[PDB]
């Protein structure tokens, strides 16, 4: 075990590296942590505060994303403090995310609706009212609706990191801070779908793909694009025989996780 | 109040005269000299700071303008211009009225000096004056709480105040002399009124109470 | 000593707290600072963490963490990069005027203390981040900067002592979250105020990507007047852990709202009824006391009979000792209505940067407006603590904390007011 | 952002000709291997299988992504490029 | 030896830019800056 530090995931034992994250090492054991921020082509981000999960003789929940495991931790991962935790973090994203769901392109395809069903309670304690974020103008590829942002910096990063562009971010502050352009700037950079890929919530939608499909409808192809020679693995999304989308595939030697624009 | 989305209009679209006075291009030198060689980012907010000095208020001009002389993105400008408070990204009048209506401001009744200030001005929270002389909002803790209540006028602490004592510095400002800062209660600065009860004999001076091997 | 207070004037070290004295170099230098600081600074950096260390002070900030231990963090050799040392002048936290009193009355005793706790965990500069509001503040602190610049206290040979250091000053844009460590940080290096995570920790990653340590005003004033005098008096001063001499601002409902500087461990009917003149109408009329800052929860006046102002003896009282800012409510004070406008700073001042304290510091905002009408079914206020219970110590910084607080003190004391007001809001509906 | 469907096995069959309905232009199919999709615990079981029934098969390894070197700490570098300008 | 009067009225005669005049006065009194290795992060 030569610089390997040994960790325990719900008291069992693993090898990591130093340097590794509590959600790395979860997903080592075979257990994926929850997350909205978190990407593991991003920069770790930490403000979701979903990936909360218990060490064990720790009164202080951890943010798995961004904490790294130090020595002979054990992560209870499915324990009470965690739990509740969860619970609490998805209460507050629902308490002002819009009732959108029947209008929302992320129909099936919703990261904070499958996490709320998995992890968060089944009902609401807000009885306040709802704030409300108008919208923007991106471009004819992002359909932005950005009162569904949870404001999880995913799209930002991923332009200040692998766009380069560095024009995406958060004016304002507190519940008004919003994600978006301060000045009508029309955000259109080669891989920019790929927004639409990482946004958890359907707040950066396609626009041709606009009320098209559902993804439990959809059928998927997986099958290589021919638009440029670097050969990216993409899905091609068919409904009752026609093509509805492309999505890229998971490929670290090819195209990682994103197809140009072009392709999609 | 504010909104966070920049509007296009003919006195703030991105063509509104702003460029920076040799002066303030040689404060700005100094501000970068005063950061760490790489790291000249870090210079967003003082240099924002001296264009709102020198022009007033912050149009988009004067953020592109920042962001083009530091070399950063006009977005990384537009974040700080947004998230900080102190940068108006709207016209104010000539005295920034900020009444302080935290809570031992509200205990030490910072209420009825709002009431004044706008039965005087003739205005309400958040707006300005018709002449462009004054605009009032309220605000959060200032820092000068042993005062209550007090109010910032620009750069200056008005403090200790009462309803007839905010009314003779708006008198004063009408007529456009220097109220002079600190309380009008008639104690300088935070010491308690009527007497001090500490530092009553004076300072002991240099080399009192020394540790013997220093 | 099992009594403590009646603090001496020959004791008191900010000397010029009500600006009575020149606070510039010339009075500095009469009041006694930049004394035999040179040998200080040839006594070196282990010496002055050890002073620190028997002294045992602890952060003046708000938590409190050992001064001592927290300045050895960054007592190791050097990576290639520089070390940096920044003080926290913000002072967002209501109740609070202290660091600005003693910047604007005492700024070279500032400068020294930059000085010296730079020396003592080997740095080449201390950023002083003020509050942008304290614009006076910051130029006079320019002043006495400058007039130590010209003596040659500071930069290129700090006081003789062959050890480089320069102390720049920068400005603050209004916002009470730039007054915490990793936020402060941020804003110094030029993006938003929004806190960051740990680890790591600012001792290793911290202002640039350097190890850096940022320390409150009063600590970084007390600090060269604790390598002169002793460690060892400072902590005869306080009880045990809980040391040394501390500024407090009382404000509110009292005859004479003041700052002063008093022993820790000192009574707080004590001190109110003898710096602050009492409160108004009385102690009888006395309701509530808020004894560190709008993060710490209220007490009321039962428990104020004989609570003292220590760390340990505010964590007894299920309170903290934050900024040593008491603010004081009498009877006629509407203790509902001032605990939701700190509710309502609380949300006004909330970067928004991670989703606990930002959609629900805004949900107690909404709920506590609603408690002040009376205008809820007595269930929410159950609901309202297991709200402040989920903000609480799962946010990225401690303002969920420090907003959660007030919420459980006014529940846990002040239950049966909420019940009547909202019973009578529902009577005289129905 | 979910891998709990990544877990198992799948063989699925060629695509085949899907035309339009005349009367009301629903897709309109004439294999019955449309639909057919079938979940094994193994590569070799679904190779066992195949040859079992007889079906020319081809088969594409698990893609698992790479282990990746994650670091808060790098958001806030000295000198590297991997400082960010935003959070 | 005055103990009776304020003696900060040094601080009622300061105008909009006399922090800044104060940082550029400092600027010549400073040590050269250390560097990173890069003219910025872009
Ligand atoms: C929201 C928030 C605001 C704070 N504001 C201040 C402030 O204005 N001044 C301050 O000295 N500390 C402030 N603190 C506490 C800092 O964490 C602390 O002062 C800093 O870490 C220095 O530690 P010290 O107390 O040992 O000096 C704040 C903390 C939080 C969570
Ligand atoms: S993003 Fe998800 S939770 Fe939000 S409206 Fe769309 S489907 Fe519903
Ligand atoms: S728009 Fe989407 S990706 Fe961007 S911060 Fe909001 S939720 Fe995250
Ligand atoms: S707790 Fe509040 S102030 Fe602190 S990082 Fe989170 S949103 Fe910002
Ligand atoms: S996934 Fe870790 S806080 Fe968001
Ligand atoms: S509460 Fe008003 S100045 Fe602090
Ligand atoms: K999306």
């Amino acid at each position: 075990a030569s610089n390997l530090i040994e960790v325990f995931v719900d008291g069992q034992s693993v090898m990591v590296e130093p340097g590794t994250t509590v959600l790395q090492a979860c997903e080592k054991v075979g257990m994926q942590i929850p997350r909205f921020c978190y990407h593991e082509r991003l920069s770790v981000a930490g403000n979701c505060r979903m990936c909360l999960v218990e060490i064990e003789k720790a009164p202080k929940v951890v943010a798995a994303c961004a904490m790294p495991v130090m020595k002979g931790w054990n992560i209870l991962t499915n324990s009470e403090k965690s739990k509740k935790a969860r619970e609490g973090v998805m209460e507050f994203l629902l308490a002002n995310h819009p009732l959108d769901c029947p209008i929302c392109d992320q129909g099936g395809e919703c990261d904070l609706q499958d996490q709320s069903m998995m992890f968060g309670s089944d009902r609401s304690r807000f009885l306040e009212g709802k704030r409300a974020v108008e919208d923007k103008n991106i471009g004819p590829l992002v359909k932005t609706i950005m009162t569904r942002c949870i404001q999880c910096t995913r799209c930002i990063r991923f332009a200040s990191e692998i766009a380069g562009v560095d024009d995406l971010g958060t004016t304002g502050r507190g519940n008004d801070m919003q994600v978006g352009t301060y000045i009508e700037k029309m955000f259109m950079s080669e891989l920019s779908g790929n927004v639409i890929d990482i946004c958890p919530v359907g707040a950066l939608t396609s626009k041709p793909y606009a009320f098209t499909a559902r993804p439990w409808e959809t059928r998927k192809t997986e099958s290589i694009d021919v638009m440029d020679a670097v050969g990216s693995n993409i899905v091609v999304s068919t409904r009752t025989g026609e093509v509805m989308r492309i999505l890229p595939r998971m490929h670290e030697d090819i195209n990682e996780e994103w197809i140009s624009d072009k392709t999609r | 109040g504010a909104l966070f989305v920049h509007r296009d209009t003919p006195e703030n679209n991105p063509d509104t005269p702003f460029d920076f006075t040799p002066e303030n291009y040689k404060r700005i030198e100094a501000i970068v000299k005063n950061y760490p060689e790489g790291h000249q980012a870090a210079a967003v907010l003082p240099v924002l700071d001296l264009a709102q000095r020198q022009n007033g208020w912050l149009p988009i001009s004067a953020m592109n303008k920042v962001a083009e002389v530091l070399q950063v993105p006009p977005m990384r400008v537009y974040e700080v211009a947004t998230f900080y408070t102190m940068y108006n990204r709207k016209p104010v009048g000539k005295y920034h009225i900020q009444v302080c209506t935290t809570t031992p401001c509200m205990l030490r009744d910072s209420d009825s000096i709002l009431e004044t200030l706008q039965r005087k001005l003739g205005i309400k929270v958040g707006e300005t004056t018709p002449d462009k002389l004054f605009t009032l909002i309220e605000v959060e803790c200032l820092g000068a709480c042993v005062n209550a209540p007090m109010v910032q006028i620009n750069d200056n602490y008005y403090e200790d105040l009462t309803p007839k004592d905010i009314e003779e510095i708006i008198d004063e400002l009408k007529a456009g002399k220097v109220p002079k800062p600190g309380p009008r209660s008639g104690r300088f600065c935070c010491e308690p009124a009527g007497g001090l009860t500490s530092l009553t004999e004076p300072p002991k001076g240099p080399g009192f109470g020394v540790q013997a091997g220093l | 000593k099992t009594s403590f207070g009646s603090l001496k004037d020959e004791d008191r070290i900010f000397t010029n707290l009500y600006g009575r004295h020149d606070w510039r170099l010339k009075g500095a230098l009469r009041r006694g600072d930049w004394y035999k600081t040179k040998e200080i600074l040839l006594k070196g950096p282990d010496w002055i963490l050890g002073e620190m260390k028997t002294s045992g002070l602890r952060g003046r900030g708000g938590a409190g963490f050992p001064t001592g231990l927290k300045w050895s963090f960054m007592n190791k050799p050097s990576d290639g990069r520089p070390k940096y040392l920044v003080v926290n002048a913000d002072e967002g936290e209501p109740g609070t005027c202290k660091d600005r009193e003693i910047m604007r009355h005492d700024p070279h005793k500032l400068v020294e203390g930059c000085l010296v706790g730079g020396r003592a965990m080997g740095a080449r500069a201390a950023y002083i981040y003020i509050r942008g509001e304290f614009y006076n503040e910051a130029s006079n602190l320019q002043v006495a900067i400058r007039e130590a610049y010209e003596a040659g206290l500071i930069g290129k040979n700090a006081c003789g002592s062959d050890y480089d250091f320069d102390v720049f000053v920068v400005r603050g844009a209004g916002a009470y979250i730039c007054g915490e460590e990793t936020a402060l940080i941020e804003s110094i290096e030029g993006k938003q105020g929004k806190p960051r995570l740990k680890p790591p920790f600012p001792a290793d990653v911290g202002v640039f990507g350097c190890p850096t340590t940022v320390a409150n005003v009063e600590t970084v004033a007390v600090s060269p007047t604790i390598c002169r005098r002793g460690g060892t008096w400072f902590a005869g001063f306080g009880r045990e852990r809980n040391s040394g001499t501390k500024l407090f601002n009382i404000s509110g409902h009292v005859n004479h709202p003041c700052t002063v500087e008093e022993e820790m461990s000192v009574p707080l009917k004590e001190l109110i009824e003898k710096h602050a003149g009492g409160v108004t109408g009385g102690w009888d009329n006395l309701l509530a006391v808020i004894p560190g800052g709008s993060s710490t929860p209220l007490i009321p006046k039962s428990v104020c009979e004989t609570v003292l102002m220590d760390f340990d003896a505010l964590v007894q009282a299920q309170t903290g000792l934050g900024t040593a800012a008491v603010i004081v409510m009498d009877r006629s004070t509407d203790i509902v209505k001032a605990i939701a406008r700190l509710i309502e700073f609380y949300k006004h001042e909330s970067c928004g940067q991670c989703t606990p304290c930002r959609e629900g510091v805004d949900w107690m905002n909404k709920v506590m407006a609603r408690f002040v009408k009376g205008d809820a079914r007595p269930a929410e206020i159950d609901s309202l603590w297991e709200i402040s219970k989920q903000i609480e110590g799962h946010t990225i910084c401690a303002l969920g904390d420090g907003a959660a607080w007030p919420v459980q003190g006014l529940i846990r004391h002040f239950r049966p007011e909420l019940e009547d007001r909202m019973q009578r809001f529902a009577q005289q509906h129905r | 952002s979910g891998v709990n469907n990544t877990k198992k096995w799948k063989m699925e069959f060629d695509t085949r000709e899907r035309w339009e309905n005349p009367l009301m232009g629903w897709a309109s199919t004439a294999d019955p291997l449309s639909n057919m999709v079938l979940t094994f615990s193994a590569k070799e079981d679904a190779i066992a299988f195949a040859e079992k029934n007889g079906w020319s098969y081809d088969v594409e390894e698990k893609k698992v992504p790479k282990p990746k070197s994650k670091s808060y700490g790098a958001n806030f570098s000295w000198n590297k490029r991997t400082r960010v300008s935003t959070k | 030896t005055d103990t009776t009067t304020y003696k900060n009225l040094q601080h009622h005669d300061y105008n909009t830019y006399t922090f800044l005049d104060l940082n550029l006065d400092l600027s010549k009194f400073r040590l050269p800056q250390p560097s990173s290795g890069r003219e910025s992060p872009r």
